[PDB]
């Protein structure tokens, strides 16, 4: 997250951090045994890790669980990024408390204009590198399609949409994809992509969640 | 188009 605060230890309970040896991607969990990622964070072996402020030292809230499933969206494309979804199963089950919890799905698309929480541990620079321990926070609004498109001509499908600000300075980065953009209690949105981070007239693109919610149930449902 | 893995898309 560049230019964004420090949230608070556990204020945002349904982040989550995909880790092999090492924090790479976000997640959002959505029931006590899925999270929700980005397809592009898709690899064997993730340790979930649930309850996480300060992902680089144990402070006693940490459920540390392995994923036992990846089911990354059947009409993923990597290059593209359409469809950049992914949905984890948790070995065993999460102890569902305070400091970690679900987020609920949307019923709705969200509009133009809603703010939206956007939160990770990645990158807080725009240029050379600076990361944090501890989770980052981030108000940003959704952008209409015609500047989302014109941003990025011939790159924007369905299934994405833009939020951030146009002059630069506040953004996603590397090391927030897959994590969760939040609008109003639903997950509206995962970190996807971007051409670089916090650059004027290149906002953060997002997975547009809504589009999933039947997937994401029934693939629940069969698994 | 760059993806906002850690720490990067194309490092892995
Ligand atoms: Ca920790």
């Amino acid at each position: 997250i560049v230019g964004g605060y420090t949230c608070g230890a556990n204020t945002v309970p349904y982040q989550v951090s995909l880790n092999s040896g090492y924090h790479f991607c976000g997640g959002s969990l959505i029931n006590s045994q899925w999270v929700v990622s980005a397809a592009h964070c898709y690899k064997s072996g993730i340790q979930v890790r649930l309850g996480e402020d300060n992902i680089n030292v144990v402070e006693g809230n940490e459920q540390f669980i392995s994923a036992s499933k990846s089911i990354v969206h059947p009409s993923y494309n990597s290059n593209t990024l359409n469809n950049d979804i992914m949905l984890i199963k948790l070995k065993s089950a999460a102890s569902l408390n305070s400091r970690v919890a679900s987020i609920s799905l949307p019923t709705s698309c969200a509009s133009a204009g809603t703010q939206c929480l956007i939160s990770g541990w990645g990158n807080t620079k725009s240029s050379g590198t600076s990361y944090p321990d501890v989770l980052k926070c981030l108000k940003a609004p959704i952008l209409s399609d015609s500047s989302c498109k014109s941003a990025y001509p011939g790159q924007i499908t369905s299934n994405m949409f833009c939020a951030g600000y146009l002059e630069g300075g506040k953004d996603s980065c590397q090391g927030d994809s897959g994590g969760p953009v939040v609008c109003s209690g639903k997950l509206q949105g995962i970190v996807s992509w971007g051409s670089g981070c916090a650059q004027k007239n290149k906002p953060g693109v997002y997975t547009k969640v809504c589009n999933y919610v039947s997937w994401i149930k029934q693939t629940i449902a069969s698994n | 188009i760059s993806t906002r893995k850690y720490p990067s898309d194309w490092e892995e």
